C-alpha cells in the first residue's frame, strides 16, 4: 500500500528518534544523580577544605567555594537539559499518536 | 494432545527466558562484589598507612610492566578521595576511611538488591520446572496402561 | 547421493572446527597487542619523565577508588624494571626505556606469529567454503533439467 | 572480485568512523580543558597526567602542552574527514558499478 | 528433600577446598618468605606491600608481621581441615542414607 | 569382561597420571625459560648495579652477586626437576605399553 507504506516509513523514524532521546535522557538523569551527591558531599566541608577538580586530562586544585558554584550550575543546567528532553520526547510522542491514527484512518 | 504440548512447551520456554534474565543479574553481582572488594582494599591500605610509624615513608610507585619509581609519601596524614562528578576532596586519614566505609556500605546494599532479585528468579525457575515436571508426569500416565 | 552429502558435510564440518581453532588465535592476539600497548605506555611515561625539568617532582599516587596520596619522585633519573623470574633491576631512565623497547619488540614479533597463523586459517576457511560451494553447485545441476 | 574491494572499503570506512569519534571527543575535551585552565591564576596547583604518572605541572606548561595537543589533534581530525568522504566516494563508486552490472 | 541437603553439603565442600588451596599456598609462600628474610642483615632495605602501596619497612617489622601472618594463617588452615572432614562425614552420611533408601 | 575390565581401570589411571606429569613438565619448562632469560639480563650489569628481588609478598634489595648465584641455582634445580619429570613420564610411558600388550594378549 503506497499511501500507508510511506506512513510507516515516517513512523519508523519517529519511534527511532524517540529511542535516541530516552537514551540521552537516562544519561542526563544519572549525571544529575552523580552531580547532586557530589554537591551534598562538598557542602559538609570547612571553607578551607582542599578540593581537587578534574579538567579533562588534568587535575586542578580548586576550592569549596568555587566547587560548590560550579556544581550548583551543573545541576541546574542538567535539570533544564532534562526538561528539554522531556519536551523533546513529548513532541515526538504526540507526533506518533497522530501518525498512528492517520494510518488507521487510511 | 497438541494443546497439552503447547502448554508444556510454554513453561520450558519461559525457563530459558527467565534463566537468561537471571544471567544478567549474576553478571552485575560479579561487578558489585568486585568494586566493593576494591574499596575494601583502598580502605585496607589507608588503615595500614595510619599504622606505619615512619615520618615521610619511602615507597615504590608502580608505573607499569614490572616498572617502579622511587618516591616518598609526603602527607601520610591525609588522602584525596573522589567525591564524584569530577571532584575529589582531601581528607584526614580517618575522614577518608570513614567516607570509604560509607561507600562500602552503598555497595553492600546494591549487592543485597541484586542478590534478592537473583533469589526470586531462582524461585520462578524452581516453580516452573515444578509445574512442567508435573505436566510431563500426567502426560506419561494418560498414555500408560497395565497390559492385557 | 548420500555419499555426496557426507563429503559436502565433511567440509562444512571442518569449517566450524578450523574456525574454532581460529577463535583461540583471535583471543591470544587481543592479549598481545594489549600487553604491548601497556609496555608502550610505561615507556611513554618514562620518556616524558625525562622531559619534566623539575628537581624532585610532586605527584599524586593512586591507591584505589578515586583515592590518591601526596608524594614526590625522589630518583627521577632511574627506574626499577622487571628482569623476570622474581627479579627487577634499577636502571637509568635511558637504560630502562631501552630495555622496554626491547621487550616491546618481543611483543611486536609474537603479534606477527599469531597474526600469520590467523592468516593461514582464514585461508583454509576460504578454500574450504570454496571447495564446498563448488560441491553444492555440481549438486544442484545433477538434479536440475530443462523441462519437457 | 569487485566485492572483495567493497568489503575492504567498508571496513576502512569503519575504523575511520571509530577513530573520528575518539578524536572529535578527545579534541572537544582538550578544547574545554584549555578553555578552563586559561582562566586560572599563574600560581595554580595543577597535576598533569603523564601516562601512568600524575605529576605536578605549571599553568604555563599546562597551557603550552594543551595547545599542541589541540593543534595536532585537529590536524588528524581533518585527515580522517578527507579520508572519510574519499572512502565514501569509493564505496558509492562500487555500489554503483556493481549495481549497474 | 534429603538431596536438597546433599547438593548443599556439596557446594560447601567445594568452597572449602577452594579456600584450603588459596590458604595452603598463601601459607607455604609466607613460610618461604620468612625463611628467606630471617637470613638478612638488620639494615636490609625491604619494601612491604600494604594493599595498594609498596612502602619501605624494616627487617624487624617485616619478620614480626610475617610471623603473625604465618600464625593466623595456619590457624585457619586447621579450621578448613576440620570443616572438610566434617562436611565429608555429612556427605558420606547422605550418600549412604540415600543409597540405602 | 572381568579380567580386562580391570586391565582398563588401571590404564585409565596410567594415562591420567601421565597428564599431571606433562602439565607439570610444561610449567617447569616455562619456568626454566623465564629463569634463564632473567639470568642473562643480570649478567650484563655492573657489580654495583642495584637489583630488587621479590620474596613472596615482599621486595628486598639484593645484589648482582647474590642474584646471579640464586638464579644459577634455580636454573639447575629446575633442569634436574625436569629430568625427574622425564623419568617420571618414561616409567608411566612404558608401564602403559606393557598394559596395552597385556590387554591385547587377553
Amino acid at each position: 500500500p503506497p499511501q500507508v507504506q510511506a506512513m510507516l516509513g515516517q513512523l519508523d523514524t519517529y519511534q527511532q528518534q524517540l529511542q535516541l532521546v530516552i537514551q540521552q535522557k537516562q544519561k542526563v538523569q544519572a549525571d544529575l544523580n552523580e552531580a547532586k551527591k557530589a554537591l551534598e558531599e562538598i557542602e559538609t566541608l570547612p571553607d578551607d577544605a582542599q578540593i581537587y577538580k578534574t579538567v579533562g586530562t588534568l587535575i586542578v586544585k580548586t576550592t569549596k567555594e568555587k566547587a560548590v558554584q560550579e556544581l550548583k550550575e551543573k545541576i541546574e543546567t542538567l535539570e533544564v537539559r532534562l526538561n528539554a528532553l522531556n519536551r523533546q520526547e513529548q513532541k515526538i510522542n504526540e507526533k506518533v499518536k497522530e501518525l498512528t491514527q492517520k494510518i488507521q484512518a487510511a | 494432545m497438541a494443546q497439552n504440548n503447547k502448554e508444556l512447551e510454554k513453561l520450558a520456554y519461559e525457563y530459558q527466558v527467565l534463566q537468561a534474565q537471571a544471567q544478567i543479574l549474576a553478571q552485575n553481582l560479579e561487578l558489585l562484589n568486585l568494586a566493593k572488594a576494591e574499596v575494601q582494599t583502598v580502605r585496607e591500605t589507608l588503615e595500614n598507612l595510619k599504622k606505619i610509624e615512619e615520618e615521610k615513608p619511602e615507597i615504590l610507585v608502580p608505573i607499569g610492566a614490572g616498572s617502579f619509581l622511587k618516591g616518598v609519601i609526603v602527607d601520610k596524614n591525609n588522602a584525596i578521595v573522589s567525591v564524584g562528578s569530577g571532584y575529589a576532596v582531601e581528607r584526614s586519614i580517618d575522614e577518608a576511611i570513614s567516607f570509604l566505609e560509607k561507600r562500602l556500605k552503598e555497595y553492600d546494599e546494591a549487592i543485597k538488591k541484586t542478590q534478592g532479585a537473583l533469589a526470586e528468579l531462582e524461585k520462578r525457575i524452581g516453580e516452573v520446572a515444578r509445574k512442567a515436571q508435573e505436566v510431563q508426569q500426567k502426560q506419561s500416565m494418560t498414555s500408560f496402561k497395565v497390559k492385557k
